[PDB]
């Protein structure tokens, strides 16, 4: 085997906020919240057309667990369960190939960490809707 | 589909469509490979595909195919091929021999179909285990006259001749019975010689490769049980040292049969075996240097280079060498002649301790260990290895692993984070290094000081500074506390926390500040002999440790409390007396100026900074003095108490305000901590609490099973009664936490115990399984457990609160409530073991499930429920023993020895118990000596359920003989018979008595057993 | 790209099936469901040699579904051989495994793996693994449930069968994402407790 240089494709991007977190998924079919990563949650702002996406990566591995578009529509929800986690609905993301629709329930560290996480999520969600 | 054809056993078997189900279940995937997957795994398990094997083993072109073909007639030789006409067991033979013979005759299939000879070779062996030497006697005289027919069946015979040592030699132990295996080794034993001269000739005059190979491998296997004179009076050793280590490939199968040989005691006396060992490793050592690397070369580079075979190659190395040298270093040490050669081999082994692979260095460590700690006591002997230690020195202090009490590390980004997980492997090898170093620093202290005072010079002035090298440099420094004298010790810690003080100067920004910081408080816990001898150093100390709590790093500050705490403990005396020139004890200072100190700690760290305070108090012995220490301490938490219990008192809608329930919860937890360390001195402050904590537990119970109403089951997941329940929980473990460790168990009786049970039982009993708290019943383990024997009428109460609706909530599947069942067997455990009389006092039904709850815990695969319930069942069989030739105990006997024979029997017997084999049979050694020692009083048979007086003894038989015919068809009444005749004999011997359960285990999974196989220990009783 | 079979073999009960899902989906599966037979499934990691895939056979530990046993090592590149530091005889039974295993695959590289270190009541402590020193295996301490270790296992295995120990592993390239009825599953969603609140 030969060295592969191919990369990330983020080097088009700023990174507005980062913020060490643990992903679920929703499974429907079971009555159930299953872990999808932890990790860097970070927002990707890309510098050409500054559109916002979450993309956060699974420590060691480095696999995607989330990566979607900030959309304007999607609003943050409490979980009865938590006083530091969000959930909402993502209607498209690629984290593991083509584009499918999810609610993800995202956990933080501490409620102080949920609530920044709150402010810059809504923060992209109005660099999105205004360009 | 069509695949399902093959599963038609009416019709003839279709080879090729076989062929293509087992390629789909190789070759293809997903849906496809799945099906061909489930169908083959049918075809296998029809009681008759044995009879497609030969038609398969001809016909098939798919060798995948062949090798299924030979794992079907393999279980039938291993379980019913007893139950085998004479005619089929022959054809078998035949056509198994006839295959191997035509693949070694065709060179090419010989060569490429290596997977299928091995598992055909494998099928021949286990026939030879059913058959040989009684069946076979040819077998061996045979396979050695075939072995000049052609070099592959030569070879080929290796092989099986090597399966056949490991089958019957290595892991014989539980797959065969204890009379089968010593014949088997007997037959091995009897005709070895004729086959170590087949393995000498090829060995001193073959040639192809791969022969000799396979040879060596045969070697290693014999080279577990064979007589030694096979090993020393051949010219073998010669042979393996010389030739062998100078060809690759057999050099990595010759070094593992010269480490079997290494291992091995040797006669003291005998001068020539002697030689014979040293010969044999001089000349091991001459090849390598020759034909593989001298002694200089950089087996690190080369290690992680990672080119052929050479990782594999150095691991089979050091495993040599320190198998060797643990054995036999002595015959080395004395004559001058060979301090080269010991040398020599130990210069390989520091080689290999530089390379960076952690398995490898644990090998070569625990060789280290092994000879310094002879140089700490053996006289005479650490002159002779003085360089080697001094190289040691340096490779174990550069090659230091990160402390437990060091809570700073570097992730992958290269930012300096507080560890998210405690590393166990990590932590144990930091601790062989530390012993390691330790040794090697008595030694020679003059040059361990001068190694790690030069490397800390060359951190002060930038040259070798890393945080990498400060760190193992740090760690090295803390590790070798207590080896210096106390005078030399105050000089270098001196130098050494100078020196750190001045790094955290230079070196700025948060990543350098906490590791710095980490070292220092990491060396400064280490040497508490220094700092009770320093007081203004101590000081000093402390005050640093209360800078680093006001750090940002949150890693920083938890290790500063940590420290703190290690630091009290050992130096607690110097905080509690005025020292000269000081106005007050220091403890009052600190403890003034609480508030100020902890003030940007997390909650988690003040409650350790408190249990810090309480390590201090407890070390004051006058009562007065103590207690005012203890009040003073407890002020804060005291003040926030007496408020928010009038708050919340006057409204306990409060209860479900957030930040009130934290408040709460941390005062608690605070209480808990320095109760913690202050144990039975704690007393007046839990005293001062303890009414207004009961009536808290008890609204906050209220508010529980009030919100659950309201809410759902759902609300105990929610943020409120999780808090709630922490309040609860908290109060417990404050309890227990005093109890345990109470000195004045009359007040423990008197003051606490029956406001507690009256708090703590009804509401357990009344409340929902979801909101029923674990921790009630540990809380009521640890007081049975202390003052059982006291209250017995409060351990009645204990067992008609949580028995029931426990035992209710535990018993419809394995996996619910997990904590629950843990504690359930724990408590019943203790109560069975301190208050037996609770059992006595149950109504008749109640003890049925009582018993019933017991035989439920050994059903369990969860080690720890498992445990306690083969554990509770022998004791309540003793306490009913204890008791007279009574009512009680006859009517037990009568209702229940039978359903603890059976149930025990049960998990014995089935697959799914094994790691309760040890207990399960002592129970039933027990169980048995009732009988047959004549224990138990009375018939336990019904009146006209057998003849005029029959004993206890040939009633339990009978028993016995139809529960197993019942559960065991397919085993015939006489090895029923045998094996219960065995087992009512052997009952007081331990290992006899387990090696004939084994036994009946190995025989139950097969048919036709032979009976006499339990007459095994008759015949070492007679020889 | 490069397709290796791994095979994973161990007692039942030790964690195989909840390690492969775990690497498969992030997700930590707290049942137990014994495996039956095998299971075959594709596992593919990016490195800095490019993209190495696993085809991983994670069998049955229980005798009583051990289906094809040794049938499943055929054609294997390499193992895993998985035991419980919680249950002594899940490591007793290690020899048992690599026998069967090597009778089969005679050299392929192996990791042995002693998973739950999580856990605090440990049974098989340090001192007593010593089973791969000997056998040339490479020993990790690994929890599938709190993710100590939990990628070494394949990134040793993808050094040894790439023939490359300057093998890492690389974040995979991030593609740009794209541009009423789903309320309903939002509502049961928040109404969901999520696992492990007071773990975490
Ligand atoms: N505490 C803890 N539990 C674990 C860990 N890994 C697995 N488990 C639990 O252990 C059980 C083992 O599950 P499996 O992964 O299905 O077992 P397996 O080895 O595939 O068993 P078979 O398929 O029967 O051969 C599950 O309940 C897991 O939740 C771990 O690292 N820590
Ligand atoms: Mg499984």
């Amino acid at each position: 085997l030969e060295k592969v240089d191919v990369k990330t494709m983020e080097e088009d991007e700023e990174v507005l906020y980062k913020v060490r977190a643990k992903l679920f998924r929703f499974d429907a079919d079971a009555k159930e919240w299953k872990e999808r990563g932890t990790g860097d949650c970070k927002f990707l702002k890309n510098k050409k057309t500054n559109k916002v996406r979450i993309l956060m990566r699974r420590d060691k591995t480095l696999k995607i667990c989330a990566n979607h578009i900030i959309a304007p529509e999607y609003t943050l929800k409490p979980n009865v369960g938590s006083d530091r986690s969000w959930v909402y609905a993502c209607t498209a993301d690629i984290a593991e190939g083509e584009a499918e629709a999810f609610t993800f329930a995202i956990r933080f560290g501490s409620k102080e960490n949920a609530d920044k996480f709150k402010e810059e999520f809504e923060k992209a969600q109005e660099i999105n809707k205004k360009a | 589909g069509a695949m399902e054809g093959i599963l038609d056993f009416s019709n003839d078997l279709d080879i090729a469509l076989l062929d293509q189900v087992v390629s789909t279940f190789y070759q293809g995937s997903g849906v496809q490979q799945k099906q061909a997957q489930e169908i083959l795994t049918k075809f296998q398990d029809n009681p008759d595909a044995w009879q497609k094997a030969d038609q398969i083993l001809q016909f098939s072109t798919n060798p995948q195919s062949k090798f299924i073909a030979l794992s079907i007639l393999d279980k039938l030789i291993t379980r019913k091929w007893k139950l085998l006409p004479n005619d089929h067991r022959i054809g078998i033979r035949n056509f198994v021999v006839g295959m191997i013979i035509s693949m070694c005759q065709d060179d090419e299939v010989f060569k490429t179909q290596k997977n299928l000879i091995n598992k055909s070779d494998l099928t021949l062996v286990q026939i030879l285990k059913q058959e040989w030497p009684q069946n076979w006697p040819e077998f061996i005289p045979e396979l050695i006259g075939s072995s000049s027919s052609s070099v592959n069946v030569c070879e080929n015979n290796m092989i099986v001749l090597k399966l056949l040592s490991e089958e019957v030699f290595d892991f014989s132990a539980e797959q065969m019975t204890q009379a089968k295996a010593l014949h088997l080794k007997n037959s091995m034993s009897k005709e070895f010689e004729q086959i170590f001269k087949l393995c000498f000739q090829v060995l001193e005059q073959g040639s192809s490769s791969s022969l000799i190979v396979a040879t060596l491998e045969s070697l290693l296997r014999y080279l577990h049980w064979i007589p030694y004179r096979y090993i020393y009076e051949t010219n073998i050793l010669e042979l393996l040292s010389t030739k062998f280590m100078t060809s690759p490939d057999t050099r990595a199968i010759t070094l593992k049969c010269l480490t079997e040989v290494s291992n091995l005691k040797i006669p003291q006396d005998n001068d020539l075996i002697k030689r014979q060992t040293v010969l044999f490793f001089q000349n091991t050592l001459q090849q390598i240097a020759t034909s593989v690397m001298p002694v200089t070369a950089d087996l690190k580079a080369t290690y992680a280079n990672a080119n052929g075979n050479d990782q594999s190659f150095l691991q089979d190395l050091a495993m040599f060498l320190t198998t060797y040298l643990a054995r036999n270093r002595a015959l080395l040490e004395s004559d001058e002649s060979l301090r080269e050669l010991l040398l020599n081999a130990h210069q390989y082994l520091i080689q290999l301790s530089k390379i960076e692979e952690r398995e490898l260095f644990k090998t070569t460590l625990d060789y280290w260990h092994n000879l310094v700690a002879d140089l700490f006591y053996e006289p005479l002997k650490k002159h002779i290895y003085e360089e080697i230690c001094s190289q040691l020195r340096l490779v174990i202090i550069e090659n230091m692993v990160r402390p437990e009490e060091v809570l700073v590390v570097e992730n992958d980004e290269g930012e300096i984070v507080r560890e998210f997980v405690k590393e166990s492997d990590t932590i144990q090898l930091y601790k062989s290094e530390r012993e390691v170093l330790v040794y090697l620093t008595h030694l020679n202290v003059i040059d361990t000081e001068e190694i790690m005072i030069s490397k800390l010079a060359r951190q002060i002035d930038g040259s070798e500074w890393s945080w990498h090298n400060i760190n193992t440099l740090s760690w090295a420094i803390g590790s070798i506390s207590g080896t210096m004298s106390e005078d030399t010790e105050k000089r270098f810690v001196v130098t050494v926390i100078k020196d750190l003080l001045d790094l955290t100067v230079k070196k700025r920004g948060k990543d350098n500040k906490a590791v710095v910081a980490s070292d220092i408080m990491y060396v400064v816990g280490q040497y508490p002999r220094f700092l009770k001898a320093h007081w203004n150093f101590l000081r000093t100390v402390i005050l640093k440790l209360f800078e680093f709590m006001h750090e940002t790093h949150e890693g920083v500050q938890d290790m500063a409390c940590d420290t703190f705490i290690k630091i009290v403990q050992k130096c607690k005396y110097h905080f509690v007396i005025q020292q000269p020139r000081e106005s007050e004890p220091f403890i009052q200072t600190i403890i003034r100026d609480i508030q100020k100190t902890t003030a940007d700690l997390q909650p988690q760290q003040v409650h350790t900074f408190y249990k810090a305070c309480g390590i201090i108090i407890s070390e004051e012995r006058s009562v007065a003095e103590r207690n005012r220490l203890l009040s003073d301490l407890m002020q804060l938490p005291n003040m926030a108490w007496d408020t928010i219990v009038e708050q919340s008192t006057a409204n306990p809608t409060l209860l479900l305000d957030s930040e009130t329930v934290k408040i709460i919860a941390n005062i608690i937890k605070t209480n808990v901590a320095v109760c913690t360390s202050m144990g039975a001195d704690f007393y007046p402050q839990l005293g001062h609490i303890y009414y207004n904590m009961l009536q808290l537990y008890r609204a906050v119970s209220s508010m529980i099973s009030a919100q659950v109403a309201a809410e759902g089951l759902i609300a105990t997941k929610t943020p409120k009664v999780r808090g709630l329940r922490t309040i609860k929980k908290e109060i417990l473990k404050l309890v227990e936490t005093y109890i345990s460790k109470a000195r004045n168990l009359d007040d423990v009786v008197k003051v606490l115990v029956e406001p507690l049970l009256n708090a703590v039982l009804e509401d357990y009993m009344n409340n929902v399984p979801d909101a029923r708290d674990a921790e009630v019943l540990n809380c009521m383990t640890t007081v049975v457990e202390k003052v059982g024997h006291m209250i017995p009428q409060g351990v009645i109460l204990i067992l008609q609160s949580v028995f029931e609706c426990t035992l209710d909530m535990i018993n419809k599947d394995f996996t619910e409530y997990p904590e629950h069942r843990v504690e359930f067997y724990k408590l019943l455990k203790v109560i069975n073991e301190k208050s037996f009389a609770a059992f006595l006092e149950l109504p008749p039904a109640a003890f049925k499930l009582f018993v019933d709850a017991i035989c439920w815990a050994f059903k369990h695969n969860n080690r720890d429920v498992e445990v306690n319930g083969l554990q509770i069942a022998l004791d309540l069989v003793k306490n009913i023993e204890r008791m007279g030739n009574v009512p009680f105990a006859n009517e037990f006997h009568k209702n229940y020895f039978f359903i603890f024979v059976s149930e025990t029997f049960f998990v014995l017997t089935d697959s799914d118990h094994k790691s309760g084999f040890s207990k399960q049979a002592l129970l039933l050694m027990k169980l048995i000596s009732l009988v047959y020692d004549n224990k138990i009083s009375v018939p336990l048979y019904q009146e006209a359920e057998v003849p005029q007086g029959t004993s206890n003894q040939v009633y339990l038989s009978q028993y016995l003989a139809n529960m197993l015919s019942n559960a065991f068809p397919h085993l015939t009444s006489e090895q029923i018979a045998s094996f219960l005749s065995a087992l009512t004999k052997q009952y007081k011997d331990l290992v006899v008595f387990k090696g004939t359960l084994r036994d009946f285990l190995v025989q139950i999974k097969e048919v036709g057993g032979d009976p006499t196989d339990y007459l095994f220990a008759e015949d070492k009783e007679n020889a | 790209v490069p397709t290796f079979k791994l095979v994973l073999v161990g007692d039942g009960g030790t964690g195989k099936t909840t390690f492969v899902k775990r690497h498969l989906t992030g997700e930590f599966e707290k049942k137990y469901i014994a495996t039956i037979g095998v299971e075959v499934h594709p596992l593919s990691f990016y490195t800095n040699f490019g993209e190495i895939k696993f085809d991983v056979w994670d069998t049955a530990g229980l005798e009583k579904f051990g289906g094809l046993r040794d049938g499943y090592y055929i054609n294997a590149q390499c193992a895993i051989i998985m035991f419980d530091v919680t249950s002594r005889i899940t490591y007793k039974n290690v020899p048992n495994w690599h026998r069967d295993l090597v009778r089969v695959c005679e050299n392929i590289p192996i990791v042995l793996c002693g998973n739950k270190v999580d856990v605090k009541e440990r049974k098989v402590k340090a001192k007593t693994i010593t089973f791969h020193r000997k056998k040339n295996l490479q020993y990790y301490d690994i929890s599938a449930k709190s993710n100590y270790n939990f990628e070494k296992p394949f990134l040793w295995l993808a050094r040894k069968l790439a023939g490359n120990p300057q093998l890492e592993f690389v974040a995979s390239p991030a593609l740009a994402p794209p541009e009423q009825q789903y309320q309903q599953e939002m509502e049961q969603a928040t109404a969901l407790p999520l696992p492990d609140e007071d773990d975490a």
